[PDB]
RNA sequence: UGGGAGAGGUA
């Protein structure tokens, strides 16, 4: 039990013991959870707008000559022109989104076209920490309202989740709330000049977004739900391995590092190859793992272990020149 | 005196206990237990008197 | 720069990243291409400062007419080298970790706090169990420590209305929510309903603990660390080694784990890691943290590369090679040379010889001024080359520079102050220091291979300091004892003892010289030698009532030696000073004498004197050792024949099995040191008297002339026993076992021992070889406690003008005088008078320092007891007064204001560590039938006091004891007068008449039986432990009553006349006979240096004597139940007091008599705590006195009352209070003493109650931990948990004390300083 | 040059 241990290192044994190890079928399902919320959040991302309008925009950015090639794209006189068709299609969607239901097949087979753009990570995390933020623009707005609606009236919160979360972009909602006879509707004359600044700015957000506050809500409510997803599988297939990363730290013990830093430092190798594992090659996991963990194991040992530090290029140079001569 | 003092059962009982003297804070089992109290004392490697 | 306070306190993060000047974000410290600190590093120049004098890194700014700037380039703020160790950084911490010494060092402080338990506290710290911070449901309180399993459980459960967190942020969260005035006046409150004894206390720690938070303004959240700061890089440094590798500090080592642990943590947050390895990853920068502040503590400690642990910062400071003990207080010193130590007998008192190599490398900066300014060198460095080029103008200088310029004599182990004296050098050619062969009694040193140190005053006030206090012709007399210490040692003994002894018939005996210098001009001749005894005129000078000499002239029977040595007596001094054989107690004796009459200068040119005749004398004598010397007493053999033969038949005897074994071993060690002691006394007489052969009477006997018992009989160099293992039988030798073996060692050094005698020898001298090493760690160790208790004592006042006083009575106990009154009183002041007629009426009144002439009327008009004012009882506020304190004992006269008495009355106490009529009082008796009196009280004391009125001697009756002499009777010597049952306790009687045998059965309280010798039968009161059910409810009693039956009264009470008699008790008397009074009834049945570290460590013994805490009698109130209580009611009021006594223990006092207030009880050692609190203060001052006093006395070494006197004032500082007035003391705070009496002095002078107190004898670790300096009690012992409990409590140093000013840099306020101390005290006071 | 361990020795 938790008795009077004090070694760190066997309270962490201790605590991955509870987790078991992986079968040879297992963690290709858990690779294929992962890849299935990746196409989820994929899938989710591709149907957004103004993402659509920020690709074709770096693509004139990367075709006026002053950006490299690899910093956008990384694979699937070919994406030229497939980019070419996809600028057709974008500005025949711009004035057939007025026309209802070919809007709606439109958007989706620009969706599926959009899947063989093979982008690049770091733009990936630009696409969804900007879905993040003008989410969070409008989720502190939705909070403004919940604070002045439950701040000044003390009222029942039925009635505001069936009027203001129907359309919420012109007044209909908030005159049907006056005009409902109730001795709290006549005194919200004083709070009408600044939610009519809040109903200004969701007209703001429909305009740099084209689409109502509902079909994002869905949006992002899919890209948490496929994050959530991804993240807990990626979680579980790190917490399977760590006898892994104490198997190979087992012999980097005394080089100047402490045997904790060491299974520490293989942990987050073990996350670093978690996060970019393929299934597809029939290795199960443990062939990829372990050039990852070792890496981060030899770098953290290379670096954290003298006070006079030696980069890693000149250990190995002085190594070669000891080795030859 | 002692046989009442003591509180175990059987020999599984017993080397829990010596299992949790010896490497405390760690959930003891069965195979684990047998290989310490072997090793301790009944093996030619880490013990020697001779 | 001049700052009043020290204030110490905890640190908020604020303040933290208010010290730092920029935040430490990168591991690595230096590069390897070019040898630059980092951007951001732990050496970093924009963090600390520039490497170089007013330059930055690049290059660009690289003068001092950019005096401050920052630089645009490399950030780098020109300014000077020194601010790489005043400067601090500081690492932002990802997760907030705890304080190791705010959490470990006992008591916890957090579990203290929070009033949770520490075990639970440490499983929340480890991420083992979550804990629960508010919850709106009753079913989840505050601090409920959850498992994982309740957590998952109550997280499906409620999961929005509670808040549980798990770690050292948890704890932070559970600080802050906590309310301290809150909880404070909850706990007031719940102090006050009922009180157990743990509950009480507990409550108490708490409540103390909350009102040191609240008066000192801290937080409870800061003893969380969210911001660590960082030491200056000058202050863990990076040297390197000859070979290019490096050797930095341990510092560095422990600064890089927390780094890139806490860069790790920030990493493993953004990386959005899963939770079994982020909780490791705090629970892993946690303990960096902890190993940081203290490696040893937590758990395992951190090694390094050579598997050795790691130095924290706790180890820095605390430890025998922390900062505090190896650099505060005592410091490398420059200007300061050593060497090899030699004898120089042609020097004076003031004078040593040092070499003039060493000398002019000691001088240096002087010779370099005098080169300067006669012209002989225009420039420093031309004056440091001449120097070093040794020139003869150099050495002219030099002999010029070092003429009256004092250098100090130190030399390790300085264990007493004399140990370090300033000598006027003189330049001899060598590599020796030439000491004087007088000083070498007080630095304990011979030269067989000793060495000094020698350390050089450099200002014009440090010059006269060695010039007037610390001159090798100032301190002559010891501080220990009044006994001056500048003595002859062993070789002007043996030559002055030469001279002053006389033969019989030796050469030109029966003259007539015209004086002292025809003697000297007889024996420089040749035509009388040094023995004659003859007759020589001497004009002696006595002293007149003033300063004037008058001179006598006659003839005295003398010797030629006695009449040389007149030519070296000054004037001033009788001829009884020499008109014996001089030994070295009786030039002890001359010395002493020739300080008391003439001063100092007379005294310095004496020694000098004597010490050149002692010297040249013996030289002249020739007095050696040899193997004739030793003489064999020649009825050794037969001793040990006859001794041989009659252990061998006590061995026969035991082997034909009479005597028993033990008994044998016995007689057998009683028999050989029978054998010792006539073979030793054999042997002394055949060589003292062995000088036989002589003439010009007849065949006349002496004293012998041989060199041996010469050097025993002069004192100079061994005893009698070292005489009697030359000579005599080396004696009996014991084991390591400490039984002494049966055969003793028979053969002597002159015989030679065999090899089983000498393989028996081998134990003992490497027992006492190994014991000797013992006792001088433990003495300074002792010597330590004792200086850092008495650190802050000092005189202050001129005089107090208190009434109190400890009555000096000389200490009588046994069969001999211990001490004389005039070793007990010579130096201190009188409190009262000496009211007795006496002879001469001698009425000394208040305040009078007793010189030697007021103790030589005391001692002719024979006054048993004076009353004088002890240091224990003097009334001044943070030190004592010069009259309390007496005489200061180094000089000889009244003590100088200011001078600090404490450590000089330490360094006297621990220093021989390493050489470890009929009279009746308090009586109640009756005389009885036969006159053989019987006294019937415990306490009675048999005085035995001379016709005079001076005590002879002293003994101590029991109770029921007989005695033959009644009061004013004068019995002649050897008279056995103590007569008393040694075994037996008799519970005699007063009254007479009949015996009424009430309430006592055959079979429930007595045993009915007979004795195995007369038939009778004896009814022995069964005890009861082992009575039945119809004893557990009655006392047996002998009723006496009269001749008829009536209850008889006892004269004088109106108790009734009853004897309730305890168990175990022979009751021969038997109903219907005749008792007379005061018969029996019935027959009860019953180191050195380590008691001195127990004694002044106030400890209580193994078994202590239980006491009366309130005077009265004494009854039993609690029934059926072996443990005794004690009912011991008043005589007058009601009794709120009982006591609670063990089984096996007997008792001294019945139950039917009157005790006083600290009546014995029960027998045994009697603990110094309860001595104090019922007796007083003068009576544990005594105790403490005499017993310490004992062991020193035991051992041989005089020290004076007046210093175990301040140790024991210096132990009763503290003094709790038992019920306050209006003062600021709430309940039970160990408050100062002399707090309470100014507060008591305020209170009574503006008109209040006051409030009372109650003193506590501390020992010396908790008195100097207790000192309420953090500083002086750091520097002591236990520097984690004396600056624990300074942070938390806020407290502040007022720098008053001597330490506190040796760690701080200024002037002690001890001597010179304490003129310079008063004045600041005055100024500050003044504005 | 400076720091830290281990061993030996002197008083
Ligand atoms: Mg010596
Ligand atoms: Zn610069
Ligand atoms: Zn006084």
């Amino acid at each position: 039990e938790i008795g009077r241990t004090t070694d760190p290192v066997r309270m962490y044994m201790r605590e991955m013991g509870t987790v078991e190890l992986l079968t040879r079928e297992g963690e290709i399902d858990i690779a294929k959870r992962i890849e299935d919320g990746i196409n989820q959040v994929q899938c989710s991302v591709a149907e957004y707008p103004e993402a659509i309008t920020y690709l074709l925009e770096q693509y004139d950015r990367v075709e006026a000559e002053e950006a490299r090639l690899s910093d956008l794209i990384t694979g699937f006189e070919l994406a030229r022109e497939k980019f070419a068709e996809l600028r057709a299609q974008y500005v025949v969607t711009r004035d057939t989104i007025k026309a209802h239901a070919t809007a709606q097949e439109e958007i989706l087979k620009l969706s599926e076209v959009f899947k063989q753009f093979r982008l690049v990570p770091k733009q990936f995390d630009y696409l969804v920490n900007s879905m993040r933020v003008m989410m969070d623009r409008v989720r502190t707005q939705e909070r403004l309202i919940m604070k002045l609606c439950v701040e000044q009236c003390k009222m029942p919160k039925k009635n505001f989740i069936t009027l203001f979360t129907g359309n919420e972009t012109s007044d209909t909602w908030f005159n049907a709330a006056i005009a409902m006879n109730k001795p709290w509707s006549e005194k919200l004359h004083d709070v009408s000049e600044e939610v009519h600044r809040a109903l200004q700015k969701l007209q703001q957000i429909e305009e740099e977004t084209g689409l109502t506050i509902e079909q994002v809500k869905d949006i992002n409510r899919r890209m948490s739900i496929g994050e959530a997803k991804a993240r807990r599988a990626k979680k579980e297939m790190v917490e399977a391995n760590l006898r892994l990363v104490i198997s190979i730290a087992k012999k980097y013990t005394n080089r100047g590092l402490q045997f904790l830093d060491l299974i520490q430092e293989g942990n987050i190798g073990l996350m670093k190859a978690v996060d970019k594992f393929e299934y597809r090659r029939g290795y199960k996991f443990s062939t990829y793992a372990t050039w990852w963990i070792r890496q981060a194991i030899t770098r953290s040992i290379a670096d954290q272990a003298r006070t006079i530090r030696i980069p890693v290029h000149m250990i190995e140079t002085i190594n070669k020149l000891n080795r030859i001569s | 005196e002692t046989l009442r003092v003591d509180p175990t059962n059987d020999r599984l009982s017993a080397l829990v206990e010596i299992y949790r003297m010896m490497r405390p804070g760690e959930p003891p089992t069965r195979e684990a237990a047998e290989s310490l109290f072997e090793n301790l004392f009944f093996s030619e490697d880490r013990y020697d008197l001779s | 720069e001049e700052f009043d306070a020290i204030k110490i306190a905890l640190a908020s993060p604020d303040m933290i990243r208010s010290w730092s000047f920029g935040e430490v974000k990168k591991p690595e410290t230096i590069n390897y291409r070019t040898f630059k600190p980092e951007r951001d590093g732990l050496f970093c120049a924009r963090i600390f400062g520039p490497v170089k004098d007013y330059e930055c890194l690049c290059g660009k700014y690289k003068r001092l007419k950019h005096r401050g700037v920052i630089c645009e380039k490399c950030g780098v703020e020109v300014t000077q080298t020194k601010v790489r160790r005043e400067r601090m950084g500081h690492i932002e911490l990802a997760s907030p970790t705890a304080h190791i010494w705010f959490l470990k060092s006992l008591p916890s402080r957090i579990g203290l706090l929070l009033d949770m338990p520490l075990r639970d506290i440490e499983r929340v710290l480890y991420f083992e169990s979550y804990v629960v911070i508010e919850g709106g449901m009753t079913n989840l309180e505050r601090q409920q420590i959850l498992t994982e399993e309740q957590y998952l459980d109550a997280l499906e459960e409620f999961g929005d209305e509670f808040d549980a967190k798990m770690g050292a942020e948890a704890i932070q969260a559970l600080l802050k929510s906590m309310d301290l005035e809150q909880e404070c006046e909850q706990l007031r409150e719940e102090l006050n309903e009922t009180n157990s004894e743990t509950k009480r206390k507990k409550l108490t720690k708490r409540i103390k603990l909350l009102e040191a938070f609240v008066q000192s303004g801290n937080k409870p959240e800061w003893m969380i660390l969210t911001v660590l700061p960082v030491l200056p890089p000058d202050l863990r440094p990076l040297v390197p080694l000859d070979g290019g590798r490096f050797a930095t500090s341990d510092l560095n080592d422990l600064y890089r784990r927390v780094i890139n642990r806490n860069n790790r943590l920030k990493r493993l947050l953004d990386l959005a890691a899963p939770d079994i390895i982020v909780r490791n990853e705090k629970r892993m920068l946690q303990e960096a943290v902890d190993a940081l502040l203290d490696n040893g503590r937590r758990g395992r400690a951190i090694t390094g590369s050579n598997k050795r642990p790691l130095k924290s910062l706790a180890d820095m400071i605390k430890g025998k090679q922390g900062r505090f003990r190896q650099n505060l207080l005592g410091k490398r010193v420059d200007y300061s040379g050593r060497s090899v130590i030699t004898v120089g007998p042609y020097l004076r008192l003031h004078q040593c010889g040092l070499p003039k190599k060493m000398a002019l490398e000691l001088f240096k900066p002087f010779i370099y001024g005098k080169l300067e300014l006669r012209g002989l060198a225009t420039t420093i460095k031309a004056a440091k080359k001449m120097v070093e080029r040794e020139e003869a103008v150099v050495w002219d200088i030099l002999d010029e520079v070092i003429r009256e310029h004092p250098v100090l004599l130190n030399r390790a182990p300085t264990l007493h102050r004399l140990g370090i004296q300033a000598f006027e050098p003189v330049l001899i050619e060598g590599k020796a220091i030439q000491l004087h062969p007088l000083v070498c009694a007080a630095y304990n040193a011979d030269f067989d291979g000793d060495q000094m140190a020698v350390h050089v005053p450099l200002t014009l006030e440090a010059q006269l300091e060695a010039r007037a206090l610390m001159m090798s012709t100032n301190n002559i007399l010891s501080p220990a004892n009044g006994e001056p210490i500048i003595v002859p040692s062993q070789d002007v003994v043996l030559g002055l003892y030469y001279m002053t002894r006389d033969c019989v018939n030796a050469k030109g005996e029966g003259m007539v010289l015209t004086g002292p210098k025809e003697a000297e001009r007889l024996y420089r001749s040749g035509l009388a030698s040094l023995h004659a005894r003859v007759k020589v005129r001497i004009t002696e000078y006595e002293k007149d009532a003033n300063g004037e000499l008058v001179a006598k002239t006659s003839l005295k029977d003398t010797t030629v030696g006695r009449a040389i040595l007149w030519m070296i007596v000054p004037k001033g001094l009788p001829y009884s000073i020499v008109n014996q054989a001089l030994g070295k107690k009786a030039i002890s004796k001359m010395l002493n004498t020739c300080y008391r009459i003439l001063g100092l200068k007379p005294t310095v040119i004496f020694a000098d004197q004597i010490m050149y005749t002692g010297f040249a004398y013996a030289a002249r004598s020739g007095a050696s050792v040899g193997i004739d010397d030793m003489v064999i007493p020649e009825k050794k053999h037969e001793i040990i024949s006859e001794a041989e033969a009659e252990v061998a038949e006590i061995q026969e005897q035991f082997q034909s099995g009479l005597v028993t074994a033990g008994e044998r071993y016995n007689k057998v060690i009683d028999i050989w040191a029978a054998a010792n002691d006539r073979v030793s006394k054999a042997m002394m007489d055949n060589l003292q008297t062995e000088t036989v052969i002589n003439r010009d009477g007849q065949e006349e006997k002496q004293v012998s002339f041989n060199s041996i018992y010469m050097m025993a009989d002069s004192g100079a160099r061994g005893s009698a026993a070292q005489i009697r293992q030359l000579a005599g039988m080396r004696g009996l030798m014991a084991k390591p076992d400490g039984s002494i073996i049966e055969t003793p060692i028979t053969a002597n050094f002159r015989e030679g021992l065999n090899v089983l005698q000498y393989f028996i020898s081998t134990h003992g001298a490497r027992k006492g070889l190994a014991d000797t090493a013992l006792k001088t760690a433990n003495s300074g160790y002792l010597t330590r406690r004792l200086v850092d208790v008495a650190q802050d004592l000092v005189v202050t006042e001129d005089d107090c003008g208190t009434h109190e006083g400890i009555m000096m009575t000389p200490v009588i106990e046994g069969g001999d005088v211990k001490e004389p009154l005039r070793d007990r009183v010579l130096g201190r002041v009188t409190a009262e008078d000496v009211l007795k007629p006496g002879t001469a009426d001698i009425l000394v009144p208040r305040n009078t320092l007793l010189h030697e002439q007021w103790c030589d009327l005391l001692e002719e008009n024979s006054v048993d007891a004076v009353k004088v004012r002890s240091v224990v009882s003097c009334d001044t506020d943070f030190g004592v007064c010069a009259h309390c304190y007496g005489r200061d004992l180094a000089r000889g006269h009244i003590i100088n204001k200011g001078e600090a008495i404490g450590v000089i009355a330490a360094q006297s106490i621990g220093e021989p560590g390493t050489q470890l009529s009929i009279k009746l009082s308090n009586v109640k008796s009756v005389v009885n039938s036969s006159g053989k009196l019987v006294i019937t009280s415990r306490n009675t004391e048999l005085k035995l006091i001379d016709e005079f009125g001076r005590t002879k001697e002293s003994y101590k009756v029991p109770y029921g004891a007989v005695l033959a002499k009644g009061d004013g009777e004068q019995v002649a010597g050897g008279e056995t007068v103590a007569n008393w049952d040694p075994h037996t306790m008799p519970v005699i009687t007063e009254v007479s008449g009949f015996v009424r045998f009430t309430d006592m059965i055959d079979g429930q309280t007595i045993t009915r039986q007979t004795d195995e010798l007369t038939g009778l039968s004896s009814l022995v009161v069964l005890d009861s432990a082992e009575r039945t059910a119809g004893g557990k409810d009655l006392r047996p009693a002998l009723k006496i009553v009269d001749a008829q039956g009536n209850d008889v009264l006892i004269p004088g009470t109106d108790m009734p006349a009853q004897y309730f008699l305890p168990g175990k008790a022979i009751v021969q008397l038997e109903d219907g006979v005749q008792i007379s009074s005061g018969d029996t009834l019935a027959r009860i049945p019953q180191g050195g240096l380590p008691r001195v570290a127990d004694l002044f460590e106030a400890r209580r013994p193994k078994e202590p004597a239980i006491l009366a805490e309130i005077s009265g009698i004494v009854s039993f109130g609690k029934e059926t139940k072996g443990k005794r209580r004690l009912v011991i009611t008043p005589v007058d009021g009601s009794d709120p007091y009982e006591e609670m006594i063990p089984k096996w223990r007997q008792l001294n006092v019945f139950e039917g008599e009157r005790v006083e207030r600290g009546d014995v009880i029960s027998d045994g050692p009697e603990a110094p705590h309860d001595i104090l609190r019922l007796r007083g203060v003068h009576a544990v001052t005594r105790y403490i006195v005499n017993e310490v006093q004992d062991v020193y006395r035991l051992q041989g070494v005089k020290i004076n009352d007046k210093h175990i006197e301040v140790i024991v004032r210096q132990m009763l500082r503290k003094a709790t209070i038992v019920n306050a007035g209006s003062s600021d003391f709430l309940e039970g705070e160990q408050v100062e003493y002399s707090r309470v009496k100014i507060a008591n002095r305020e209170l009574e002078a503006n008109g209040k109650v006051g409030a009372t107190y109650s003193r506590d004898l501390l020992g010396i670790t908790k008195a100097s931990l207790a000192t309420e300096s953090f500083i002086s009690a750091a520097s002591f012992q236990e520097t984690t948990r004396v600056l624990t409990e300074a942070a938390v409590a806020g407290k502040r140093d007022e720098l008053r004390g001597l330490k506190e000013n040796v760690i701080v840099g200024r002037l002690i306020p001890a001597g010179t300083g304490y003129a310079y101390h008063q004045d600041r005290m005055r100024r500050r006071a003044a504005g």
